[PDB]
RNA sequence: AAUUAUUAAUCUUGAACGAGGAAUGCCUAGUAAGCAUGAUUCAUCAGAUUGUGCUGACUACGUCCCUGCCCUUUGUACACA
């Protein structure tokens, strides 16, 4: 029952992991379990998705929960 | 499977061994004698699943 | 030692009396020593005595009753709380 | 004009109930913006029912002994599950809270009396107070253990326990609790 | 007077232990539990005791079922009971 979660992100699933960005809940455990990413690198996209301003906040953040949502 | 409420009138006293049940009456208009599990006071409402049974006398 | 007047029963006046038997145990008690209890009961309960009421024919229906005529040995008696242990004084009231 | 966590209201909720009404408080003086009070409620016997809904949810999620105490930590984990549950099936998340309040309590039991010396496990009715005390209790536990060695946080799992219950599906630790109690309590009266 | 290494400091090594069977303890409010600290012994050594404060729940508002102690009635061939 061991989770084989990638640690990285490779050239086939470098356009998928950026759909994400469509999803009702964002969130470093929801990125993860759709894509069997880390979480680490769940948290490396979150940043890169946000400061280009795709993503939108939905609260203000803590350093233990980081939620976000689609833009529109 | 589907509630039917009362109204408690009065607390009559406490049974069972261990002295953890309570003995009320309760009306819908008909009066009835039950039998009740935790922290009653009068004027609370109870949720009935059967309507035709008692419990007997203390 | 002669702790009762009348020995535990009330026999006078006579050489032998013909025994009986217990209603809960079997054993052989003189009759005049066995305690006797005559009971009137109900066939069922104020509950489901009235379900029987309103599923009945005749409109008016009164349901029998039972009698049982039960006798106990002093053993099988006062465990069962027929009759209790009293104090001296108490031993001699009847009725 | 006063909002819990200053975002959500409470001046349109309803128990609609009729029997739970009067033991659970959304009303004058329960009306506060932080689940933080230093009350004294357990004093007399029924003045526990006068406690804000929401500081009772926050007082039991600091349990197992790791964490007793730690009520500012209560009280962030609670914000942040309120939060989610507002941000997925948009509604008032309090009233949310109320539904599953209302749902995730047995309405009968069975207990052990010996009315003519014999023991039966025959069954008997709960009060209110009772049902909402379980409610509580068992929304908790299942958040709690669901969150233990798993990727997903507390406030998540939290979240997900709660809009579950209030819709009466199958998989939340306090559906499948309290019909497991009403089986046995059908089955013995 | 430091070997059977008093105590501290630095760099390496990196064992059992994935919440514990039959059983069993202490607790009803600023209490349980968690967290530290003063003092005693003291040339040098607290994983102990005795105090002090900080954060701060759930559950009952009862009963004689279990275990003890007390009261009345009753039986005794026990009185080192
Ligand atoms: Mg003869
Ligand atoms: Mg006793």
């Amino acid at each position: 029952e061991k989770l084989n979660h990638a640690v990285f992100i490779d050239k086939s699933l470098h356009s998928k992991i950026l759909e994400c960005k469509n999803m009702k809940v964002i969130t470093p455990s929801a990125i993860a379990e759709k894509y069997k990413v880390n979480l680490s690198v769940a948290r490396a996209v979150i940043n890169h998705l946000a400061d280009k301003k795709l993503i939108a906040e939905v609260c203000v953040q803590s350093h233990s929960q980081k939620l976000y949502t689609k833009v529109a | 499977e589907k509630s039917k409420l009362a109204k408690v009138e009065k607390v009559l006293g406490r049974t069972g061994s261990r002295g953890g049940v309570i003995q009320v009456r309760a009306q819908f208009g008909r009066f009835l004698i039950r039998n009740v599990k935790g922290p009653v006071r009068e004027g609370d409402i109870l949720a009935l699943l059967e309507t035709e049974r008692e419990a007997r006398r203390l | 030692p002669k702790k009762r007047r009348n020995g535990g029963r009330s026999k006078h006046n006579r050489g032998h009396v013909n025994p009986l038997r217990c209603s809960n145990c079997g054993r052989c008690v003189p009759k005049d020593k066995a305690i006797k209890r005559f009971n009137i009961r109900n066939i069922v309960d104020t509950s489901a005595q009235r379900d029987i009421k309103e599923a009945s024919v005749y409109s008016t229906f009164q349901l029998p009753k039972l009698y049982i005529k039960q006798c106990y040995c002093v053993s099988c008696a006062i465990h069962s709380r027929f009759v209790r242990v009293r104090s001296r004084e108490q031993r001699r009231v009847r009725k | 004009d006063i909002k819990l966590f200053k975002k959500w209201s409470y001046e349109e909720i309803n128990i609609a109930d009729l029997s739970l009404v009067d033991c659970i408080a959304v009303s004058q003086k329960a009306c506060v913006y932080t689940p933080h009070t230093a009350g004294r409620y357990q004093k007399k016997r029924f003045r526990k029912a006068l406690c804000p809904i929401v500081e009772r949810l926050v007082n039991s999620m600091m349990m197992h002994g790791r964490n007793n105490g730690k009520k500012l930590k209560a009280i962030r984990i609670v914000a942040y599950a309120f939060e989610i549950i507002h941000l997925m099936t948009g509604e008032n998340p309090l009233q949310v809270f109320v539904n599953a309040v209302q749902k995730g309590g047995p309405r009968e039991d069975s207990t052990r009396i010996g009315s003519a010396g014999v023991v039966r496990r025959q069954a008997v009715d709960v009060s209110p107070l009772r049902r909402v005390n379980q409610a509580i209790y068992l929304i908790c536990t299942g958040a709690r253990n669901a969150a233990f060695r798993n990727i997903k946080s507390i406030s998540e799992c939290l979240a997900e326990e709660i809009i579950n219950c209030a819709n009466e599906s199958s998989s939340s630790y306090a559906i499948k609790k309290k019909d497991e109690i009403e089986r046995v309590a059908k089955a013995n009266r």
